[PDB]
RNA sequence: UUGGCACCUCGAUGUCGGCUCAUCGCAUCCUGGGGCUGUAGUCGGUCCCAAGGGUUGGGCUGUUCGCCCAUUAAAGCGGUA
RNA sequence: CUGGGGCGGUCGCCUCCUAAAAGGUAACGGAGGCGCUCAAAGGUUCCCUCAGAAUGGUUCAUUCAUAGAGUGUAA
RNA sequence: UUAUUGGAGGUAGAGCACUGUUUGGACGAUUCAGACAAACUCCGAAUGCCAAUAAUUUAACUUGGGAGUCAGAACAUGGGUGAUAAGGUCCGUGUUCGAAAGGGAAACAGCCCAGACCACCAGCUAAGGUCCCAAAAUAUAUGUUAAGUGGAAAAGGAUGUGGCGUUGCCGUGACACUGCGCCGAAAAUGUACCGGGGCUAAACAUAUUACCGAAGCUGUGGAUUGUCCG
RNA sequence: CUGGUGACUAUAGCAAGGAGGUCACACCUGUUCCCAUGCCGAACACAGAAGUUAAGCUCCUUAGCGUCGAUGGUAGUCGAACUUAUGUUCCGCUAGAGUAGAACGUUGCCAGG
């Protein structure tokens, strides 16, 4: 029901588009998570970010 | 040499040559066909040299089909000049040859006479070539 | 004249497909529409054995459906089969 | 040396579409910039003098089919 | 060729028309009937 | 080499030839070793190994270069602003 | 302006390609045009349909012909 | 920003229905087969763009005061130009430098990792690494190489060697594909591109389990500024 | 069932064979009246009814040309990792061509039978 998104590598050198993305998830800095609930939106964003997060089930 | 009679446009930009070739992947007039195995640019002149080779070795008993021709017109800066000032002239013309395409075909000579008359050809020409024989099954 | 064809299950990714190849089969689409994948060994044996328009007992899962040969994609460049068409010919 | 002839171009004209389907628009609002009937004037929808198309009453615009190798762009009131 | 050509009516001293013609193809004085605000009504208009 | 580019230098990186003094590379000019030869011999042709040493004195031209005279085992080709 | 400067060429406007399927997008990149014309070649109502080919005739007629013609002018 | 939905448009590719280019047949220009195109299109994506109403997020706009900037650079990628030359040049797209320290790439603005408020003789990681210089594996399993290949290059040449095979003869030929090596391989102060020592693995290809490794993150204390509830 | 008039990307068309015509739709008859011919009662227009399904038109049958068209695979490509190789790998999207096949229209309203 819920997933927990950390960012687990660097904005540093990533496209603007990507960035938004992180940031529209609400993570922070690098290492920093949130817990959200799953649905297709959410699912969409991680899936754009995959290589820069790691997700969990809560 | 082949060339076109004439062309729309004189100065073209150069062909895109990644990729892998387009048709003409198969020996379909003659017997026994040469076939690109890598990548490059194909002249006129060396179509020609190839095509004597050929004929030559077979003693113009069998009989050849030249796959490709040189559409594409490319220029040429002349000697010591600095850059701009518009496109150079036409210096010759060429064929994209790419991963496939069949450059030549024979037909009417035995596979062994085949073989070596399309060696003596692969000799004159930028790419490498493989020995082909039409498509079964 | 006969040749036992495995029944791909759901959708196979650019990968699988690679590795299937890779392993020594065929992919093909017998026409219920079926994907079924071959060996392409026994496929040219049975091919030189009937013809190139012969007929062809395709041993599809439990079933035994007569067909022949729509069409083939070949690659000229490593001279490999890759993919057939099974027309059951009724 | 040498010198070359070309080296001309005219303005780019800006033309295309200018409102979307499944957009509100206020009367008069050019909805398409063209030379000639790329797209034609549908339902409540104008054709200008230089080929424009513009809405002639408020509402969302819809592009669609015009028979088989043609298009049009209308107009419909939201009510 | 062409040259510039100003239209002005009997009874009106507007002159608020102008147009153009071809003085090889019209050598006359061309007249037209124009809406003159001044009378609020058609007039016969003729090249000056 | 002739160039292409315009990246160091315009509050200065002296340009050609020669003289003096060299130093390095080897695609070796001579000398040393060797294969083939359409190598009889004496001579040659060509290719391989080889950089130890050696490798000119004049006429003309500012010349580099080049041509010529007379030699020499040979009068090598390049790099070092 | 300028792949130093000079010399040569260019300087405003229109169309296309380069231009990466919205729009925009540079080079002394690749191609052309404009500095008008028309008293109808404008408005409106009504009517009409082309190029080419074959077949016959000392332009005339038939059949195929979605335009392969025409649209004042460059695209 | 993403999800869904609708739309505009002609690139990649493909194709030859138009224009143009082109190769073989056959027939009495037509037809058949097969090819080429920035300014060809019967076709046509991925993307990107424009909009509409859900999830997440934090901006966005207007008006005034004050600016600086108008020499850009490399890298990657789509293209023009040049010569599928340039650390060349001109545009599109993204990143970094500029204005960015720290770790890696020997050294090395622009590459890889990553954004330094201050203090610590705490911990976990990133890229990159673990024989010695020099922190951490002379780690584990399987195989490949013998060239110091690894640690700079081609056409082409070859009983080098491993793995798949197809066939002919009755051990062995012919053939094709593929992995790793060999030759082709000549420059100028001095070995002289592995950074050095050295290495036959301390090379290479898979797979696994650990550890090292930054100014990243965490832990402890402190400073300043903000919100929310000192 | 026919006819008028609409909607729908030719699955609707085109072509080749059959059946039909009492009312209707037509071919047809005439040029006196409205009207009409760069010339022509061909067409347009008006009067009609001798005649004929011959044609147009309607119904039935052919996949022949055209049209539509999957699934499967391929090309290409967003993103990612490797990499500098006319590249490789993974993932999502996914053509064009070609194949199976579909298709000899469906259908709203009004009027007649
Ligand atoms: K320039
Ligand atoms: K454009
Ligand atoms: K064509
Ligand atoms: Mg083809
Ligand atoms: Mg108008
Ligand atoms: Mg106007
Ligand atoms: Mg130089
Ligand atoms: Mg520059
Ligand atoms: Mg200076
Ligand atoms: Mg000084
Ligand atoms: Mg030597
Ligand atoms: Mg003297
Ligand atoms: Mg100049
Ligand atoms: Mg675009
Ligand atoms: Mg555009
Ligand atoms: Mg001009
Ligand atoms: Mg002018
Ligand atoms: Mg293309
Ligand atoms: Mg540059
Ligand atoms: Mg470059
Ligand atoms: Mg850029
Ligand atoms: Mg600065
Ligand atoms: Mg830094
Ligand atoms: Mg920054
Ligand atoms: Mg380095
Ligand atoms: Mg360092
Ligand atoms: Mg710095
Ligand atoms: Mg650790
Ligand atoms: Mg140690
Ligand atoms: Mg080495
Ligand atoms: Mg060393
Ligand atoms: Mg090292
Ligand atoms: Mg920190
Ligand atoms: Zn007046």
């Amino acid at each position: 029901a819920k997933l927990q998104i950390t960012l687990t590598r660097s904005v540093i050198g990533r496209p603007e588009t990507q960035r938004k993305t992180v940031e529209a998830l609400g993570l922070k800095k690098t290492n920093s998570s949130v817990v959200v609930e799953d649905n297709p939106a959410i699912r969409g964003q991680i899936n754009k970010v995959k290589h820069l997060v790691t997700v969990e089930e809560k | 040499m082949l060339l076109p009679k004439r062309v729309k446009y004189r100065r073209q930009h150069r062909p895109k040559t990644t990729g892998r070739s387009k048709g003409g992947n198969y020996v379909t007039f003659g017997e026994f066909g040469l076939q690109a195995t890598t990548t490059s640019w194909i002249t006129s002149r060396q179509i020609e040299s190839a095509r004597i080779a050929m004929t030559r070795y077979m003693k113009r008993g069998g009989k050849v089909w030249i796959k490709i021709f040189p559409h594409t017109p490319y220029t040429k800066k002349p000697l010591e000049v600095r850059m701009g000032a518009g496109k150079g002239a036409v210096e010759g013309w060429i064929a994209v040859v790419k991963p496939g395409r069949i450059l030549f075909e024979v037909a009417g000579v035995s596979e062994e006479v085949a073989r070596e008359a399309l060696r003596l050809a692969s000799h004159k020409l930028p790419v490498k070539t493989k020995f082909v024989k039409r498509e079964e099954l | 004249a006969s040749l036992k064809s495995i029944i791909r299950q759901g959708k196979q990714t650019r990968s699988d497909l690679k590795q299937l190849r890779k392993s020594g089969k065929v992919p093909a689409v017998v026409y219920k529409n079926v994907s079924v994948k071959v060996d392409e060994v026994e496929f040219i044996k049975v091919i030189r054995e009937v013809g190139r328009n012969g007929v062809i007992e395709l041993g599809v899962g439990s079933k035994t459906i007569k067909v022949m040969v729509a069409d083939y994609q070949f690659d000229p460049l490593k001279n490999q089969i890759t993919h057939i068409d099974f027309l059951a010919i009724n | 040396v040498s010198s070359t002839k070309n080296g001309r171009d005219s303005e780019s004209k800006r033309l295309g579409a200018k409102r979307a389907d499944g957009q509100f628009v206020t009367g008069g609002s050019i909805l398409y910039r063209q030379r000639g009937t790329k797209i034609y004037p549908g339902e409540n929808v104008g054709r200008g003098g230089d080929d424009t198309l513009f809405a002639k009453i408020d509402g969302v615009v819809k592009f669609e089919r015009k028979g088989r190798d043609k298009k049009q762009v209308s107009v419909y009131a939201v009510a | 060729v062409r040259v510039n050509v100003t239209l002005a009516c009997t009874e009106c001293g507007d002159r608020n028309y102008i147009t153009t013609k071809n003085k090889r193809n019209n050598p006359e004085r061309i007249e037209m009937k124009k809406y003159c605000p001044r009378l609020n009504k058609y007039t016969l208009h003729r090249e000056t």
